[PDB]
Parts: C-alpha cells; sequence; structure tokens
C-alpha cells in the first residue's frame, strides 16, 4: 500500500515458499530478533537509535502503561553494497525501515547501488523482563544477543554480572560485545578493559564472540555490527505453515476526538507473531475476549471475533504478517474494547485454532535461590530469595504474555497459582515466576503448567 | 586493506577506532 516498496499481493503468495530471508517479507517488515542486552547511561538506546535511526511511532497513546515492562521494538535495515571495490565494512550500511529496497551509493566507492539484505528487530527492555520474557518458552522472542560493555568503566562493573547471567539463562548462542563510549578511552585502557571482558566471559557463552568497540555517539563501527550481523548470525529456523498467532503487547484506539461517523476506524492491537501468517481479511478469533462477572461474581469469557481490516508494520503498511518484529493489526473490533492498551495480554489468532483458557494453574515451579549474577553488598540476605509463601503476588510470564498471580497453595514444590486475569495457553508450557524485591520485578524461578482450572468461553 | 573474510581480531577494530578520532 505503499510506494517504493516491493509489492505484497495475497494471490501470489505461498506458505510454504515463505522462508525468514524472503526479499518480499523483508523488504517491509523484520524478520529476525536482536533483543539488546545492555544498561541504561551506558548507550543501551543510544546505539539501537543509531543503528535504527529514530522512529516516530504510527499510534501511540496519551498515557503509557506499564513503561518499566514493556518490550520495546526497533527495527532495522541492513544493506549491502553490491561493488567489490568498496572495502568491508563500509559496503554494509544500516538505516530506517522506511528507505527503498534500493538506494545510490552515498559514498565515494566507484558506483554501486545498496540493495537490502536482512530487516532486524531490537527486543529492548527498560529492565530484565526479557529474562523471564524468553527464559523457559523460548518460542521465537529472539534468536540472538546484543551484549553491551561502556568503556568509562573498568570491567567487569556491578551492572555487568547480571547481564552475563542473563545471557548464560536464556541458552543463546549468538551473542555479539559492542564495547561502547570507548572514544574517551587511552589505548591502554581499551586493551586492558578487553582483557579484563575475556577474562570474565572466559569459560562461559560469550567465548566465540567479537568484542567490536563502536561509539555510538558518534557512530562508528557500526558497519562491523551490520557485518556480524549478516554473517556470525544466523538465520533462525521460522514456522509459516501453522494457524498464525499473536500475543497482544499494545492497543490503541486511533478515533482521534470529533471526528466523523464515516471516519470511525476499528481497535487496532499491536502484537508479537509467534508461529504463522496472518492474511488482511482473514477471520481472526481472541481470547478471552471480553471477561465479565456475573450477578454473584462469577467469571465468563466471551472470545472477540473480528476481521483484520489492516496490517502495519511501524510506518509500513502490509498485506501479510510473518512473525519478526511488533505487527499492529487493524481489525473490526469496537475500539471502546481496544482503548488505553486494555487488550493488552490476550490471543489473537485463527478461528478454532487457539489454546484454552485458564483461570488457576498448578505449576511445578524450581524456586531460585540466589538473584541472578547480583553482587551481595553488605546485606547477605538482600540476594536471598525466600521460599514461596501463600498469598503472595508473583508475576507469572508466560512467554510475551504477562499476568500477575496469587499463590494459593504449595505441597512440596507444586503451587497453585491464581491468576488476576484469566490467560490462554495449554497444558505442558514453561513458564517462568518474578516477586517484588523492590522497585522492580525480578526472576526468582519457573516451571511447568501440570494441571490448571478451565473456563468454557461462551458463545452467542 | 586485507580479504578479511573471517572473523577480526579486536586489535584492528580499535586501532580502526583510535585512527577515527585521531585525524579527525
Amino acid at each position: 500500500g505503499q510506494p517504493h516498496l516491493s509489492r505484497q499481493d495475497l494471490t501470489t503468495l505461498d506458505v510454504t515458499k515463505l522462508t525468514p530471508l524472503s526479499h518480499e517479507v523483508i523488504s517491509r517488515q523484520a524478520t529476525i530478533n536482536i533483543g539488546t542486552i545492555g544498561h541504561v547511561a551506558h548507550g543501551k538506546s543510544t546505539v539501537v537509535k543509531a543503528i535504527s535511526g529514530v522512529h516516530t511511532v504510527r499510534f501511540k497513546n496519551e498515557l503509557e502503561r506499564n513503561i518499566t515492562i514493556k518490550l520495546g521494538y526497533a527495527n532495522a535495515k541492513i544493506y549491502k553494497l553490491d561493488d567489490p571495490s568498496c572495502p568491508r565494512p563500509e559496503c554494509y550500511r544500516s538505516c530506517g525501515s522506511s528507505t527503498p529496497d534500493e538506494f545510490p551509493t552515498d559514498i565515494p566507492g566507484t558506483k554501486g547501488n545498496f540493495k537490502l539484505v536482512r530487516h532486524v528487530s531490537f527486543v529492548d527492555c527498560p529492565g530484565h523482563d526479557i529474562l523471564m520474557a524468553t527464559m523457559l518458552n523460548g518460542a521465537a522472542v529472539m534468536d540472538a544477543a546484543l551484549l553491551l560493555i561502556a568503556g568509562n568503566e573498568s570491567c567487569p562493573q556491578p551492572q555487568t554480572s547480571e547481564h552475563l547471567a542473563a545471557i548464560e539463562i536464556m541458552k543463546l548462542k549468538h551473542i555479539l560485545i559492542l564495547q561502547n563510549k570507548i572514544d574517551l578511552v587511552k589505548e591502554s585502557q581499551a586493551k586492558e578493559q578487553y582483557e579484563q571482558i575475556l577474562a570474565f566471559v572466559q569459560g562461559t557463552v560469550a567465548e566465540g564472540a567479537p568484542i567490536i568497540p563502536i561509539s555510538a555517539q558518534l557512530k562508528y563501527n557500526i558497519e562491523v555490527v551490520c557485518e556480524y550481523i549478516v554473517k556470525k548470525i544466523p538465520v533462525p529456523p521460522r514456522d509459516f505453515t501453522s494457524e498464525p498467532r499473536l500475543i497482544v503487547i499494545r492497543s490503541f484506539d486511533v478515533n482521534k476526538p470529533g471526528c466523523e461517523v464515516d471516519d470511525l476506524k476499528g481497535g487496532v492491537a499491536g502484537g508479537s507473531i509467534l508461529k504463522g501468517v496472518l492474511k488482511v481479511g482473514q477471520e481472526i478469533e481472541v481470547r478471552p475476549g471480553i471477561v465479565s462477572k456475573d450477578s454473584e461474581g462469577k467469571l465468563m469469557c466471551k472470545p472477540i471475533f473480528s476481521k483484520i481490516v489492516s496490517l502495519f508494520a511501524e510506518h509500513n503498511d502490509l498485506q501479510y504478517a510473518a512473525p519478526g518484529g511488533l505487527i499492529g493489526v487493524g481489525t473490526k473490533i469496537d475500539p471502546t474494547l481496544c482503548r488505553a492498551d486494555r487488550m493488552v495480554g490476550q490471543v489473537l489468532g485463527a478461528v478454532g485454532a487457539l489454546p484454552e483458557i485458564f483461570t488457576e494453574l498448578e505449576i511445578s515451579y524450581f524456586l531460585l535461590r540466589r538473584l541472578l549474577g547480583v553482587r551481595t553488598e553488605g546485606d547477605k540476605k538482600a540476594a536471598k530469595v525466600q521460599k514461596l509463601s501463600k498469598n503472595e503476588v508473583l508475576m507469572v510470564n508466560i512467554g510475551s504474555l504477562s499476568t500477575g498471580g496469587r499463590v494459593s497453595a504449595v505441597k512440596a514444590d507444586l503451587g497453585k497459582i491464581v491468576l488476576t486475569n484469566p490467560v490462554c495457553t495449554e497444558v505442558g508450557e514453561k513458564i517462568a515466576l518474578s516477586r517484588r524485591v523492590e522497585k522492580h520485578w525480578r526472576l526468582i524461578g519457573w516451571g511447568q503448567i501440570r494441571r490448571g482450572v478451565t473456563i468454557k468461553p461462551t458463545v452467542d | 586493506w586485507a580479504g578479511s573474510e573471517r572473523d577480526y581480531t579486536y586489535e584492528e577494530l580499535l586501532n580502526r577506532v583510535f585512527n577515527i578520532m585521531r585525524e579527525k
């Protein structure tokens, strides 16, 4: 629906032929996810801003909810110069997602038009909710990592151990290390910092990883990062054949105040696609949909049936959506149900192809006992993780589906969790747990859904 | 400067960056 980009046609579309490196899909939306495991004040946001430019966000709410939990995404197109005269990594260039598939060279590289290679999405969180977001479910949250260490400090900083513990627990095999803020660092200082870094990562998953030094503010050696994304990062395997599923992360009401009747639109639901391809005009079911209570106070759920009016990927308009980024499905649902992120925590998929709606879970949890990679300074009990107690509110994080939960009973290691709102899942899924230590939610263990109380979705 | 189809080392990137701020 937008010019200067590869045409998308539903008729000339086959799910089996679709691959993560397909030019048609990459031309409009990102296909792979590379979470940046860094830290604020160290260039965590600056690196992503330099790589992917500056975004504008098509739809934004007046009030931001769960800003410390939201899994932010940032799309970046990486291109390669076809002229062999231009030396690497200058042939590799990063830019925004709105650029055309080919643009003429802006450098004196003796001609040669740049061609789109890949489209990446940076899974960045203001905290560490990434850990229990992706630590046992797996799904397709990401397949790479960007461990960031600044240069002014000396490795290992007290904020580094948690990052390495996160890299280990995520079971990520593809990690790239970016030494930021090394511009104001002497050569000997940089060398000794690199030596400390390799000593710290000795015997860990970050053994065979690049230690690329970059300067985010001045945009130095970003092309090296793009090159290692091209080469070091392998193509993840994705399943485009199954019925599509999307975990709803955002939700907007796009109708401006004082708009005409003919200009009314449905509810736009942003989210992440796990497995399948969404098509415009496809009948979709959102579960648990409308959750209400009886006169006596009994939970009941009515799944919301609708049709995909349109699909958006950042500023681009799509005809079919594939996993590998934040896709916003504009639908026919009433804006009342999708205003101010009121549909977050729901699963949107093909009709009759959604998991069961649970209100309570019976999980087999393995409780952690010290916070991962934390320095216990003074207070030895601060890093200790207490045992689960009755009437304690945890944070169950099934993949990207966040939900609260009150522990009702623990026998030996089988804990019953009463969710605040019913969620769609299946028996045997890997879930994680979090606890409010102070000012934050911190991972304290994981488990499996042995059993659970389900609720029958009433349909009229 | 060379046919580095293989992965580099930290030294070459570091001296590249250092050349960058020393020349400008």
